[PDB]
DNA sequence: ATCGGATGTATATATCTGACACGTGCCTGGAGACTAGGGAGTAATCCCCTTGGCGGTTAAAACGCGGGGGACAGCGCGTACGTGCGTTTAAGCGGTGCTAGAGCTGTCTACGACCAATTGAGCGGCCTCGGCACCGGGATTCTCGA
DNA sequence: TCGAGAATCCCGGTGCCGAGGCCGCTCAATTGGTCGTAGACAGCTCTAGCACCGCTTAAACGCACGTACGCGCTGTCCCCCGCGTTTTAACCGCCAAGGGGATTACTCCCTAGTCTCCAGGCACGTGTCAGATATATACATCCGAT
């Protein structure tokens, strides 16, 4: 039975990083467990804003509050930066 | 002669006077032009309704309280009966917040 | 000259000798050296500037230019702090 | 009809499917807007973009083409904002930065 | 018609009224009128028209009732007041404690006049720290006196000790401060419980907004709140004016007046003691920098692009006068000392530039009145600009240094033409005729305001003539409000023009009222419908010496010419001060 | 058909529909068993009888018909077990419980 | 318009225990801050175990081990046993 | 046929081993007092953990204690670890 | 031999230059299994989960210390003793 | 600062081994195609509270300025502690069997969802009146020099 | 150390206002149907803990012993507290409109949701280099001795 991760995605990301570098089974792991980590947070707070402002549904904006919340500086900057393009360009189509 | 108590005896008996009563203990306004004057630095222009500044004069306060008492264990396990920022920075380093 | 005011007091020096000193007492130092004073205007600011953002954050998304004491409950909460009376 | 996925289509590498499945089973709010799953997938994506570049440089330090979890203790504790991030969580296999108090250095 | 309902309310509600122990047959039933001047009066004599309003009210409380006065300064309505209770204690025998409240400003003289008057008979007072109070509140504890006299502080204060003892008369001074339904004094009352009797007085009666009439008037009698809520019916539409509130409020209103008329004493000095020798009155125009202007209208973007809370804020500082921020002069000019274009951004500037210096080849001494009292810092180094001869006062200067300036500036050779003010603040009461020229820069923002910025100089003894000088900008905003408490110019005028003929008590009056009333209204529609001071220069003349000199300040001006009038431009603090602007 | 509450059918003070009512909006589980209201209602209302009882015996010491955020301070700071609980939230109108160090006392 | 709290509740609460005594306001507030505060927590682990042990449905039983979980000690002890006894009681009928 | 009752193998954690980890730590020189006080700190820590990860197993109903009830308790007193899983 | 210490810190460099679990296998289990007793008996541990207990252990360890070693520092003194502990942790809270 | 050494620590030279990366196959899970719906949008009023200077009041901030005592360092002993060194057990290993216990699966059944109809507990508002703030007079106690 | 000085408390009499108690009235709780189903459960298959033995060397331990860090006392001196003095600004009663926040009302664009189906990805094999690890050496960092 199979049992999914994020591990490949990991690994295609080196791929676009250091693509000539190696990476060992249990850092993989470490990095599966910090992901779904981040995501737990995430989807917590958003989760806490729907509550509060008390809509039904969670949309790009909610997210795009929490993690002006989480991730200081540079990472809110950057971040949030992508975020926002991506969805840009994707929703162009 | 004049009537001086010893050194420190009235600095107790305030303890015992705060510690015996509940409010707080910082003027109101300067606190709140503090206040406004911090959010200025985000997004200007920002009604507050009292309540919520007494709120954060509660945190505030209170959290001061804790880091107070701390620092004082700080000099006193440095054997020092008075506070130096030394022994704050400590604290707060303790706390993680350095 | 008079016209320009732009010499003035910095504010955090609107908190004050005395009260600093008070609460000092509250939580029971007995005596205090000078330079503490300072110092501790430092902290309180921090203290402020990571909350207060987070406070506004709410705000924030609220899209209502007023700041309630929810948002101050809600940021506290987020970090740890959360506290009590207000609802 | 012809199919094709949304991360493609945000040419981005997480499955925005799997993704939105699991909010909706997260029980987080009743709906889900399809903007979120996109914004936060990308996010994901930068984020392990950041620390996988820093600590695959931490690797070449000792230019060991494979990754080991003591690099990422390093690179991690090493920045600022991370290891802000990540202060109230261990790493496994961590270790500890090269730390020294200078009070005990001899002269 | 209505009033008949008028009637109704009169004869009925009236014996409500006398319950609670035209009208003007029946208000003034009870006769006692009494044209002498009592026994123990000493140190000086009435005006004796004082004799007349004095036996008015005289009966109104003989007729038991309280009442209202709306009495210009300078009567003595301290006097009329004084004797009056000396006449209780006196010829009515009464000796009631009686309860007079006054401005902590004032009351030195107040007490001032018990020497020059009743040490006859006694005064409490009230200031002075806590020792002070609790001993004379033993005193009063002690129930031994004939006056008790205080200002609002401690009738805060004291006022549950004040209130523990019953009372007979009660007086109200400045009693237009009850112009505000919540001020605390009326329902502090209520707690305090009351006199039998009471009364309420006026400099200037205020807003035709007329809660103005109300909350006086109802705490006067309670028909007058219930049947002035009736009223609130009557009055909520007192003001279709030539369908409603111009012909018809004639009879409607002004003779709600005409009701009102047993209720109100009104006098005018100028008719009696009629020493005002003239007042010459002008308002002119001004340019306001592409800042003050094309900026300032994108600054209206601004307005509402802080920049915020406009009113007094963008509109009022801008458009008066620049760098209110500093960000203005100092990118502008960061040496910020006085320079050339401090007296080009904002015409009234350039304009004092163009005036000032002939008021000193004029030698006419200046008093002028400001708000947000920043802006008159400016005046000071502007006039430093120049070096010129003058003095600065503001709210926020102390009480002997307010006393002591005073002094000074009235220095019958005081080398000070310029003496410069915050208009209520500052001004509060005063009389200073060392000063025989009055100029101004801002809105009345509600009349009485620069009423008083009327009656600080030609106040009795300034027999010189006054330019009434006011700076209204071209396209501005000022003009919209100078036109709406100036429709108030035309609007207090007119309610208060019944006022001024219940003043005299008499009908002739309202009837020159008639075509001051309609006259004044047509040119009220004048204003259904840009100036180089060459115009000025020729109405500037007290005499025709002035003309002849100060064009040849002209000469001089002339021939050394004097860059470009406004701030006119620069264009990179267009764009990047106009978003430091966009903030 | 008689309707009754089931607190009351529970002969306790909490209203297990309003409890189940917000715990179905909570989104905690897409479903509810019904012991589960119950149970915790009960839960909640032994607690405030705890907190409850301390503080006003805490008011009794200055004899205090009514009770005064002080005395929750006070109470709730005393307790091991409650002020183990809330050592994280401060008590509004809280006061500091009397404390001194040994050290700075007199002779 | 209303505002529901627990504040009656609270007080009649009260009047089982001290029931001569009075409640300031201000005192009530945070009584009812303070359990809304208790009710997050709870669900919130009680949701928790159900996404672990993955069921679709919460019970008494959930809720108890979360009970044990935060409450210590006595708290543990009398708690539960009051939650469980009223479950009893009550499901009588 | 095997339940045998383990003694203070808190006793068991060797001086040594604490050495190791304070240098790791980078402590220097050594009271000898803290060896007992370490080790009690180190237990009631354990004891805060465990008593948790149990009472997931327990409401799981099986003999077995996963490496998951570790993380959920760790994290669930405010401690987390990663590469095991959640 | 060496001058004092200087041992001491030549592992400090070697320890913060290593990786691995510093605590034997054993001890650390028969303690934990001896500890679980005390709730409900009879329970299989998978080595993994031991594993993350030592984990979570040893890393909680060199941070107590590294503090700890802060106050003992601050108080002038170059080696730790037992006060300086309860201090810390009473600085966590955890007393 | 050398004298010189002796050892800490990375380099040179094989190579061995293990997870790591390439090729696989199917699968269920994501994507499309379509209808449906209240959740939000969008905007309407209403209205309570928000931002500008002033007169007066006090209590507290500012500050001055002793002396007293607490940092504070210095310094002389000591004893516990660092250390190495030869003793010394035992973890660790690995390997061997052991099964109980994890882990997965078909089933149905009571149970939750849902709704519709019913309603009286909770809430919003409205007096009020005894608890409480205060006090100031007077009753005591704590402080510091004898 | 007693003394009286200063502090504090105690109390009987002191207005006052939220705690509470009252009373309409809804909507949210409850009833009783139903139906879909998730979990109980009862049944099973095979992993992974787990006991035990041989063996190894490390590693822990005792100690033998210098010594260097802690600890205690002294003289210093410096700045903090106490208190008195004198200032200044919070602080409260005010003038003076705008707005934003609150609420409610009516319309779709968005969502879930259903079904279909085609592949992208995971479990799962298999070649194969990274580097861990073992020998062999040299300047880089201690440590007496000069």
């Amino acid at each position: 039975t199979r049992k999914e991760s994020y591990a490949i995605y990991v690994y295609k990301v080196l791929k676009q990083v250091h693509p000539d570098t190696g990476i060992s089974s249990k850092a993989m792991s470490i990095m599966n467990s910090f992901v779904n980590d981040v995501f737990e947070r995430i989807a917590g707070e958003a989760s806490r804003l729907a509550h509060y402002n008390k809509r039904s549904t969670i949309t790009s904006r909610e997210i795009q509050t929490a993690v002006r919340l989480l991730l200081p500086g540079e990472l809110a900057k950057h971040a949030v930066s992508e975020g926002t393009k991506a969805v840009t360009k994707y929703t162009s189509a | 002669k004049p009537h001086r108590y010893r050194p420190g005896t009235v600095a107790l008996r305030e303890i015992r006077r705060y510690q015996k009563s509940t409010e707080l203990l910082i003027r109101k306004l300067p606190f709140q032009r503090l206040v406004r004057e911090i959010a200025q630095d985000f997004k200007t222009d920002l009604r507050f309704q009292s309540s919520a500044v007494m709120a954060l004069q509660e945190a505030s306060e209170a959290y001061l309280v804790g880091l107070f008492e701390d620092t004082n264990l700080c000099a006193i396990h440095a054997k020092r009966v008075t506070i130096m920022p030394k022994d704050i920075q400590l604290a707060r380093r303790i706390r993680g917040e350095r | 000259a008079k016209r320009h005011r732009k010499v003035l007091r910095d504010n955090i020096q609107g908190i004050t000798k005395p009260a600093i000193r008070r609460l000092a007492r509250r939580g029971g130092v007995k005596r205090i050296s000078g330079l503490i004073y300072e110092e501790t205007r430092g902290v309180l600011k921090v203290f402020l500037e990571n909350v207060i953002r987070d406070a506004v954050t709410y705000t924030e998304h609220a899209k209502r230019k007023t700041v309630t004491a929810m948002d101050v409950v809600y940021a506290l909460k987020r970090q740890g702090r959360t506290l009590y009376g207000f609802g | 009809a012809k199919a094709k996925t949304r991360s493609s289509r945000a040419g981005l590498q997480f499955p925005v499917g799997r993704v939105h499945r699991l909010l909706r089973k997260g029980n987080y709010a009743e709906r889900v807007g399809a903007g979120a799953p996109v914004y936060l997938a990308a996010v994901l994506e930068y984020l392990t973009a950041e620390i996988l570049e820093l600590a695959g440089n931490a690797a070449r330090d000792n230019k060991k083409t494979r990754i080991i979890p003591r690099h990422l203790q390093l690179a991690v504790r090493n920045d600022e904002e991370l290891n802000k991030l990540l202060g109230r969580v261990t790493i496994a296999q961590g270790g500890v930065l090269p730390n020294i108090q200078s009070v005990l250095l001899p002269k | 018609l209505l009033d008949q309902t008028k009637d109704t309310r009169i004869t009925h509600l009236l014996r409500q009224t006398n319950a609670f122990l035209d009208y003007y047959n029946v208000a003034h039933r009870i006769k006692e009128d009494i044209k002498k001047q009592p026994s123990i009066l000493v140190g000086g004599t009435l005006k004796d028209y004082q004799i007349k309003g004095l036996q008015w009210m005289v009966s109104l409380f003989n007729n038991h009732l309280n009442g209202i006065l709306a009495d210009e300064m300078g009567l003595g309505k301290t006097i009329q007041t004084i004797s009056l209770l000396t006449y209780l204690y006196e010829m009515k025998n009464i000796r009631g404690p009686y309860l007079v409240i006054v401005p902590l400003s004032t009351l030195s003289n107040w007490s001032s006049e018990f020497a020059k008057w009743a040490p006859t008979l006694r005064t409490i007072s009230f200031k002075g720290s806590p020792n002070e109070r609790k001993a004379k509140q033993a005193k009063i504890r002690a129930g031994e006196f004939d006056v008790v006299l205080t200002t609002f502080e401690y009738i805060i204060k004291e006022r549950a000790l004040l209130s523990k003892v019953k009372w007979v008369h009660m007086i109200i001074d400045e009693g237009h401060r009850m112009k505000n339904a919540q001020s605390k004094l009326s329902l502090t009352l209520n707690t305090h419980y009351h006199a039998d009797y009471r009364l309420i007085l006026t400099g200037t009666p205020l807003q035709n907004n007329l809660p103005e009439l109300w909350a006086l008037l109802n705490f006067v009698l309670p028909k007058i709140f219930n049947s002035v809520k009736s009223f609130d019916e009557w009055f909520n539409t007192p003001f279709d004016k030539i369908e409603l509130s111009e012909e018809e409020t004639l009879l409607v209103i002004r003779r709600l007046h005409k009701v009102l008329r047993p209720f109100l004493l009104r006098r005018l000095k100028k008719d009696v003691e009629k020493e005002l020798p003239d007042k010459v009155e002008k308002v002119v125009k001004c340019k306001m920098s592409a800042l003050q202007q094309i900026m300032y209208q994108q600054m209206l973007k601004y307005r509402r692009l802080r920049g915020f809370n406009n009113q007094i804020m963008q509109l009022k500082k801008i458009c008066n006068h620049p760098f209110v921020f500093e960000e203005v002069e100092d990118q502008i000019n960061p040496t910020r000392e006085t320079n050339d274009d401090i007296w080009r951004v904002a015409g009234k500037f350039e304009l004092l530039d163009r005036i000032l210096p002939k008021l000193k080849a004029t030698g006419h001494r200046v008093l002028i009145f400001f708000q947000m009292t920043q802006i008159m810092d400016i005046m000071e180094d502007f006039l430093r600009y120049i070096n010129i001869k003058y003095l600065r006062l503001d709210g926020h200067t102390k009480s002997d240094e307010r006393s002591e300036l005073l002094r000074l500036f009235n220095a019958p050779d005081s080398e000070y033409l310029c003496f410069i003010l915050s208009t209520r603040a500052g001004g509060l009461g005063l009389n200073l005729q060392t000063a025989d020229t009055v100029i101004i820069f801002d809105t009345d923002w509600n009349p009485h305001q620069d009423l008083q910025a009327q009656d600080r100089a030609h106040r009795i003894g300034q027999k010189n003539e006054v330019r009434i000088l006011r700076l209204i900008t071209t396209n501005s905003v000022e003009e919209v409000i100078l036109e709406r408490a100036y429709k108030k110019l035309d609007i207090d005028g007119k309610v208060i023009q019944a006022g001024k003929f219940d003043n005299k008590s008499t009908s002739e009056e309202q009837e020159a009222l008639l075509r001051s009333l309609l006259d004044a209204e047509e040119e009220r529609r004048k204003k259904r419908e840009e100036l180089k001071d060459s115009e000025i220069n020729e109405i500037l003349a007290r005499n025709d010496e002035e003309m002849a000199v100060l064009t040849r300040m002209d000469e001089d001006r002339s021939k050394k010419e004097e860059k470009s009038r406004l701030l006119e431009k620069k264009r990179e603090e267009s764009e990047s001060a106009a978003v430091y602007n966009g903030r």
